[PDB]
């Protein structure tokens, strides 16, 4: 029955500040945002260079 | 700052009743039962009434499908219809800030329907969603079947659109339906929440669809036929029933207290019935999982009145005829004096929990003061029940061991037993 | 008028028993009433060894006490006509009875007996483990509750909240007679527990009852201490269960939400408000006023959605659900992606004073009898820790509008990961970036 | 006087489209407005509007037009579908007052 | 239909090939030369045009035409370059997706 | 908190994300030409016109 | 069918791009000054004009870099009107073709084929003969015999005069002795085009049905042949003032006759 299934573990692959099942993962959703669109905004800015 | 109040209740000349009681409460409930339903289909136009039911979004004189729907909504209300095979109940709840505004709708859909052509054309395959997910209970299939069974007319008819017909209703059916039934000496104009002369108000100087008795239902005809839906499913449902009781019949008090005596559903989550004869009976007789209760239905110029039960199909047979013997060891005075005390409380109780919604309320109020312009106190209702000796109860459970017995099953039904073996 | 209605309405009065209950209860003058004890315990006060057992409880909570074996329990409350319900959850449980106010008293009597005094028959627990097997294969094949246990299965996995209600196979073949009885010792408890009434009855009498019935007093602080559970981390993924042999689809998708204490729920109770609900039985149709709604009847989007902000003590779940054949998914997902982003960005006045009055109809209704006001009462203090009248929510309800909705939802939902879960022939639902994008822009 | 009524008659016949036995009502471009009203026709209403356009249309092809005595006569043409179309734009008005605010 | 990436006939078409299209979850970079083959044509034609604006197509003129474009034209001669190695890069290309294709047996 | 402050100011919302990227550029094509040119001029020093210039100039 | 319309008119102005730099390549002197009054219409933008005008001819006035990109541009742009027919006819099918009655002719079609290959394969034949027999039997009906003189920068043809198919337009442009106000004709002349979907106040599709529509319709046509006749002339009296009314009443059909009658008409009908 699903009661029977659970989501395995993605400690091999959590960034940081999501690692600790015990902590809101708000508070560092604007960081771990903000940095990949960050990536993104400077690969905008290369390419339209 | 508000208290008490009276549930006062005119009758205008023209036979229109106006029941109203003020409680206060931040929400009102208005309301227009009618006397209509697929009781007073004829084999032409069956399936009228329940198509009826459904457009009641449909435009009118007065307001169109759009605002109907827009308008209701734009101040929280809604607005909703519930019927038997004998009555019909339109109803709008809102805050009683905006009783004015829904009212207007509620008029316009209960007195001033156009039943546009396109419209209802549109409509029609409703009616094939609307009856495949009532059907998804195996308890609406057999009832179907069983007033087919109990009877040869009237209440007889289905209360869901029959599938030959979805699609052949037409908008000079349903008007001509609505003027023969919808008439001012068949309707109540009921309302909570509200103040007598502002309802009151409202009935006259609105409604106009006119006056009469309209169109009679025929009298409605036992049977006591016997109908097997053969679909394989693992539980049978089945009910076995006897005439029973009419609406205020004295009779029936009688029907409700045997009723509560022999099981009349659950009291505890999970939990065993042993105030209930017939269950604890039925439990005896079989190990697996199963369900039986006493069955009860007053109509105005009938009823019935046995058990429904619901078993494995392999263990029907045994559960079922169980079930019977409860019914004739009832009969034979195997009834104790403290039995009908009992069961005189918990109907009591019943009666008084129906009542704590408002939806409830309002059919409680409405449906008496349609069948009778009056209003039974609460005491006298008690007062009438309780005044119901040990005797009566063991006649009511012979009239049924003594009666026609009409019977309606559904499901694997290879061990159900045939009336005639019962 | 309205206003006047609300301020007249009976006010709840409250009272503490030292040993740490609570007891509450609105008055009224009807001759039936309804009373029971809402305890703060559930799925979440469980863990890895005894999931499903507050559940296993339950199912024992009506076979008899101590003072009363099963039929003397089961007879004693039938012959009175009072009905005996219960429910547990995630983090909450309740055990409510429904009778004569003439009984109030008796009754409370008997609650306090089940809580305290649960006989933990050592055959009926076998009997009931048999019982509860049969209930998870039921409910297996309810998707909606299969789709919303996926739903806090993933959305808060590796945590608490990721367990469902009933609890697991494992547990249920063997939880202990001892379990069941520790569980009982460690959450049922005075301070944890409130003690609610509303019907025609006297809050001195209830009170009175309950001193006598629940009277064992504590001694240390410890005592009085409520536990503060540990935090239950959201995480933005999906769980996909596929079966195309299921006729249709179940989809939810949802957000983190505030949990019980936020004021912000007034507002996300509003948007939902706006978007609110609709099934294929709807006789408005496409005149709906919730556009999602119109759309869904336009296109043939869905059989039905919903909307919901199920609450916590420290979380929650904003989010939706809905039921589509396995070809109409993507552009009910899309259209409903949409009104989200409407939601956060382009939300008018007149779709607030609409969803408002709709609001305030809602929770007048969440007060239809006495066992719906007296689970209002129950859930408020131990959410609250104090009743919430319906003019206090009027009032808050009253100061919405279009740009705290817009700043709100957007609080909560613009550009967020959310948690997704699907069930059944899903094929079409396309990957959680194409869902993720839908996040943001419109 | 009777100078719109001189006028109209005068258009109606200038504008020919009686010649291919079509009602004023037959040749209206299907916008939104009307293709709605057309759906709301009673069954006879349209099979006779299908023939009479696709008699027309026949009659396009092949460069001819009806015999004089065939022509549709001005104070014959039914509005047929006029009372529908106003119904119909009558709501749709309704919803865009209604849905500005 | 509710989107516009789907009705309209043209986005229509936008999407069934480089939005809602699919693809194997599992195709490797041996699947990445068809669109840089695709990359090449557009960059090529592109660059051909520019050069074409300053060719001379006549025995005479031809050789020179050329030396005026790399040497007189604003960024002609890179525009060239891209031009002749350009060709190349598109062969590179076209022979990578070829083996490709038989490896995987793309040609069935 | 630079991530934060960037992704609420400037990431986030669609619109300033736009502008975020043509100021960037701005920013970045006057700063990656003048860096790039030194670059390439300090690793020829002496060699180009601009170094040898002075001797031949005498406008 | 306004997508189909749209894309149409993009059609015709590359059409006219790419017959503007073909007529230029075999360099005589219409070829040549042609080229110089169309490119300096543009320099008549403001601010950036004479810019956009240098730039385009990759030099200070029509010369080879102008002719060798205008080559290029030839041989490219008949392509790009190949591929818009594409979307152009994929648009329609969207829909199929109208019909002269302006009613749904769905309860009458046929296949294409072979109805309208047949019918097309005979108009093709048709309009085959003129077009041959011009071509065969006279060559050089249409063109300016200064197109036989090896282009001259130092020389203008006394009349400049553009290909027929100019004329009306070139007669606008003149109308407005104002250097950008003519421009700014010239364009709209053309881009009015994209204007016609929103000037139908007919309930009615198409002008079947609708006389006073019809005669204002060969009004147009006449007023464009008069326009055509005038930008064949040289500017001066009696042609200056015809040229600036046939312009003046050019506009006024399109952007107020035809919708105001459009209305008139409908109330005629009782509508
Ligand atoms: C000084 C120079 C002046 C510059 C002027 C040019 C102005 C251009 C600015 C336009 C604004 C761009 C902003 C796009 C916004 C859309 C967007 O979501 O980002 C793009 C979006 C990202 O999605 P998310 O990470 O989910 O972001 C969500 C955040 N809310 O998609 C992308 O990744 C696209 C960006 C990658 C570019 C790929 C190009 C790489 C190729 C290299 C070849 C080099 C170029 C040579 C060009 C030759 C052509 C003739
Ligand atoms: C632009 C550049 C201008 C260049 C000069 C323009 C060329 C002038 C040469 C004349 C063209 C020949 C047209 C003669 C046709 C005569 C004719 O049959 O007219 C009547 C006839 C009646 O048809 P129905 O109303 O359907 O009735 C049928 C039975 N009920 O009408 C028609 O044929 C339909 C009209 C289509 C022809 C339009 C062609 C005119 C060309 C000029 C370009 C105009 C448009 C530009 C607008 C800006
Ligand atoms: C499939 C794409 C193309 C390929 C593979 C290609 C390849 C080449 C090659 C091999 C050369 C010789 C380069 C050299 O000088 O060493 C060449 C020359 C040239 N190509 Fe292309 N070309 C392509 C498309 C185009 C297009 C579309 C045009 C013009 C519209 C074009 C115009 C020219 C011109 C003018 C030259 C002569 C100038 C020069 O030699 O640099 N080419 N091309
Ligand atoms: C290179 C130019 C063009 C080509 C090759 C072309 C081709 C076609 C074709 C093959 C058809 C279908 C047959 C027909 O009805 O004639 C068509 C229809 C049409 N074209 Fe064009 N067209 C061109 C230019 C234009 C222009 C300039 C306009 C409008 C400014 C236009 C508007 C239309 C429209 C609206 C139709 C619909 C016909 C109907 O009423 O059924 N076309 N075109
Ligand atoms: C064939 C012709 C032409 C073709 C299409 C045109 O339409 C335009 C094309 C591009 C820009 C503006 C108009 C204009 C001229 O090209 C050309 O040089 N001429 N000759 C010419 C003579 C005097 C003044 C202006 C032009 C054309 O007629
Ligand atoms: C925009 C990028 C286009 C790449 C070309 C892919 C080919 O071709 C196909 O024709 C069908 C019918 O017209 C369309 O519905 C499909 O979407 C299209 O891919
Ligand atoms: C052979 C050329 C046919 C005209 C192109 C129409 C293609 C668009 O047509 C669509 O596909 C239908």
């Amino acid at each position: 029955v699903h009661n029977d299934v659970t989501v395995p573990d993605f400690s091999a692959y959590r960034r940081e500040d999501v690692m600790d099942a015990t902590t809101s993962s708000q508070t560092s959703s604007e960081d771990r945002k903000g940095f990949s669109y960050l990536v993104t905004a400077t690969a905008c800015v290369a390419t339209a260079y | 700052c508000p208290g008490a109040e009276d549930l006062e209740i005119t009758k205008l000349p023209n036979g229109l009743i106006i029941a109203s009681l003020e409680n206060f409460s931040p929400a009102s409930r208005i309301g227009v039962f009618i006397k209509a339903g697929s009781r007073y289909e004829t084999t032409a136009n069956l399936g009228t009434a329940h198509l009826l039911r459904l457009a009641s979004p449909l435009t009118t004189k007065g307001a169109s499908s759009f605002r109907i729907t827009r308008g209701i909504e734009a101040v929280g209300g809604s607005l909703s219809v519930y019927s038997t095979r004998e009555k019909m109940t339109y109803c709008v709840e809102c805050l009683r800030d905006h009783v004015d505004t829904v009212m207007e709708y509620l008029l316009n859909v209960t007195t001033a329907p156009e039943f546009r052509p396109w419209e209802v054309t549109d409509l029609q395959p409703q009616l094939k969603v609307d009856k495949a997910v009532a059907f998804q209970s195996p308890q609406v299939g057999v009832l179907e079947n069983l007033h087919a069974a109990a009877y040869k007319t009237a209440l007889a008819n289905p209360l869901y659109c029959p599938d030959y017909r979805i699609g052949k209703i037409t908008s000079e059916q349903l008007h001509h339906f609505v003027q023969n039934n919808f008439t001012s000496a068949r309707m109540a104009l009921v309302g909570i929440g509200v103040k007598h002369s502002d309802l009151k108000q409202v009935a006259e100087q609105f409604l106009n669809i006119r006056s009469g008795a309209g169109t009679s239902s025929a009298k409605a005809t036992y049977w006591g036929g016997e109908i097997r839906e053969q679909n394989g499913h693992s539980l049978v449902h089945a009910a076995v029933v006897t005439e029973g009781a009419a609406v205020g019949s004295a009779e029936a008090n009688a029907f409700s207290v045997l009723q509560h005596v022999l099981g009349a559903g659950p009291l505890i989550k999970r939990g065993s019935s042993v105030t209930s004869k017939l269950y604890q009976g039925v439990a005896k007789a079989t190990t697996q999982p199963f369900d039986a209760s006493a069955f009860n239905v007053n109509y105005s110029d009938s009823g019935l009145f046995g058990f429904y039960t619901i078993s494995q199909a392999a263990h029907a047979g045994e559960v079922i005829r169980a079930a019977m013997n409860q019914l004739k060891a009832a009969a034979q005075g195997g009834v104790t004096e403290e039995d009908v005390t009992k069961a005189k409380n918990q109907l009591k109780a019943t009666y008084l929990m129906s009542v704590e919604t408002a939806q409830g309320l309002l059919n409680e109020i409405g449906s008496e003061a349609l069948l009778s312009g009056t209003h039974t106190a609460p005491s006298v209702v008690a007062q009438k029940i309780d005044s119901v000796t040990s005797a009566d109860v063991v006649n009511a459970a012979k009239k049924f061991v003594s009666g026609k017995k009409s019977m309606a099953a559904s499901g694997d039904l290879g061990s159900t037993p045939f009336l005639d073996e019962l | 008028t309205y206003a006047q209605t609300l301020q007249n309405i009976p006010e709840t009065n409250v009272t503490t028993l030292d040993n740490g209950l609570r007891v509450a209860s609105e008055e009224s003058s009807q001759p039936t009433c309804t009373v029971g004890v809402w305890i703060g315990a559930g799925s979440r006060y469980e863990n890895e060894k005894n999931n499903g057992a507050g559940y296993f409880v339950e199912h024992l909570a009506f076979k008899g006490t101590k003072k009363r074996p099963c039929a003397a329990f089961e007879k004693e409350v039938e012959s009175m006509g009072a009905h005996f319900n219960g429910y547990t959850s995630r983090e909450q449980t309740a055990f409510y009875i429904k009778a004569l106010s003439k009984d109030m008293p008796k009754v409370v009597e008997l609650l306090a007996d089940v809580v305290q005094n649960c006989a933990l028959e050592e055959s009926q627990i076998e009997k009931e483990r048999g019982v509860i097997l049969q209930e998870l294969k039921e409910m297996d094949n309810d998707m909606t509750n299969v789709t919303f246990d996926y739903l806090h299965a993933t959305a808060f996995q590796g945590t608490a909240l990721a367990r469902t209600v009933e609890g697991t196979t494992e547990n249920i073949k063997h939880l202990t007679r001892a379990d069941l009885a520790s569980y009982i010792d460690t959450h049922f408890k005075a301070p944890r527990m409130v003690l609610a009434a509303a019907g025609g009855i006297s809050h001195k009498e209830l009170v009175d009852a309950a001193r006598q019935h629940f009277s064992g007093v504590s001694f240390t602080y410890k005592e009085d201490a409520v536990p503060i559970l540990p935090r239950c981390r959201f995480t933005g993924s999906e769980i996909r269960a596929r079966d195309d042999a299921l006729p249709v689809a179940h989809v939810a998708l949802a957000v983190e939400g505030p949990g019980w204490a936020d004021p912000d729920n007034v507002v996300l109770h509003v948007a939902n408000a706006i978007i609110g609900r609709y099934d294929r039985t709807f006789g408005g149709g496409k005149h709906l006023s919730s556009r999602l709604a119109a759309l869904a009847v336009e296109h043939k989007l869905c059989h039905s959605f919903q909307t919901f902000n199920t609450s916590y003590s420290d979380t929650g779940l904003f989010g939706f659900h809905f039921v589509a054949d396995p070809l109409s998914i993507d552009d009910m997902m899309f259209c409903a992606q949409g009104e989200w982003m409407r939601l956060c960005t382009s939300t008018t006045e007149s779709e607030v004073k609409r969803a408002k009055n709709h609001l305030r109809s809602a929770m007048v209704a969440q007060l239809d009898g006495t066992t719906p006001v007296c689970e209002t009462i129950g859930s408020h203090l131990l959410n609250y820790g104090r009743r919430i009248s319906l003019e206090e929510w009027d009032s808050r309800i009253s100061a919405v509008d279009a740009r705290m909705v817009r700043d709100v939802c957007s609080k909560y939902i613009y550009d967020k990961c959310p948690a997704l879960a699907a069930v059944g022939p899903i094929e079409q639902l396309l990957d959680y970036n194409r869902i993720r994008s839908g996040m943001y822009w419109i | 006087g009777r100078l719109m009524d001189r006028i109209r008659k005068w258009y109606y016949n200038a504008a020919g489209f009686n010649k291919y036995g079509l009602m004023r009502d037959d040749t209206l471009y299907e916008d939104d407005d009307v293709k709605e009203a057309l759906k709301r026709l009673p069954e006879d209403l349209y099979n006779e509007r299908m023939f009479r356009i696709k008699r027309a249309l026949d009659l396009s092809l092949k460069h001819r037009i009806l015999p004089k005595e065939q022509w549709v006569k001005y104070e014959e043409d039914k509005p047929y579908l006029e009372p529908y179309l106003k119904e119909v734009i009558r709501e749709r008005l309704e919803r865009e007052a209604w849905n500005k605010k | 239909a509710p989107n516009i990436r789907k009705s309209h006939p043209l986005l229509k078409m936008i999407n069934n090939s480089l939005i809602d299209l699919p693809a194997p979850s599992n195709i490797s970079a041996w699947w990445n030369f068809g669109s840089l083959l695709a990359v090449c044509l557009m960059t090529q034609i592109l660059t051909g045009l520019l050069l074409a604006m300053h060719y001379t197509a006549d025995t005479s003129l031809a050789f020179s035409s050329v030396a005026h474009t790399c040497r007189n034209v604003q960024y002609g001669w890179l525009i060239r370059n891209l031009h002749a190695n350009g060709a190349s890069f598109f062969f590179i290309c076209i022979f990578l997706h070829i083996g490709r294709g038989l490896y995987y047996g793309s040609y069935l | 908190a630079l991530l934060r402050q960037a992704y609420s100011a400037l990431f986030r919302r669609t619109s300033t994300f736009a502008l975020t990227v043509v100021l960037g550029a701005v920013l970045f094509e006057r700063a990656f030409d003048q860096g790039a040119d030194a670059i390439f001029e300090h690793l020829n020093e002496g060699k180009l016109w601009k170094h040898i210039k002075h001797k031949y100039e005498a406008s | 069918y306004k997508e189909t319309w749209n894309t149409g008119v993009i059609l015709l102005l590359t059409l006219m791009a790419t017959a503007f730099v073909g007529y230029v390549l075999p360099w005589g002197q219409m070829s040549f000054w042609g080229a110089t009054v169309i490119t300096n219409l543009f320099s008549a933008i403001p601010y950036i004009g004479h810019t956009l005008v240098e730039w385009a001819w990759g030099g200070f006035s029509v010369d080879n870099p102008t002719l060798t990109r205008f080559f290029a541009l030839h041989f490219l742009l008949p392509f790009a009107i190949a591929g818009i027919t594409i979307i152009h006819l994929t648009f329609l099918h969207e829909s199929g073709s109208n019909n002269p009655l302006g009613i749904s002719s769905d309860s009458d079609k046929i296949p294409f084929h072979p109805y309208y290959s047949f019918k097309d394969i005979l108009g093709l034949t048709l309009m085959l003969t003129p077009f041959l027999t011009l071509a065969l039997f006279s060559p050089n009906l249409l063109g300016d015999p200064e197109n036989f003189t090896p282009a001259n920068p130092l020389v203008t043809p006394p009349h400049i005069k553009p290909e027929w198919y100019f004329l009306f337009a070139y007669a606008i442009l003149r109308s407005i002795p104002n250097k950008l106000g003519g421009v700014l004709a010239l364009a709209a002349s053309v881009l009015i085009l994209f204007l016609i979907p929103f000037l139908h106040k007919s309930k009615q599709r198409t002008m079947t049905f609708r006389p006073l529509s019809q005669t204002l319709f060969w009004l147009l046509v006449a007023n464009l042949l008069i326009l055509t006749w005038i930008g064949s002339q040289p500017v001066e009296h009696p042609f200056i003032i015809i040229g600036q009314m046939a312009s003046l009443s050019y506009f006024t059909i399109l952007l107020i006759l035809f919708p105001t009658i459009g209305t008139l008409e409908n109330k005629m009908l009782n509508y």
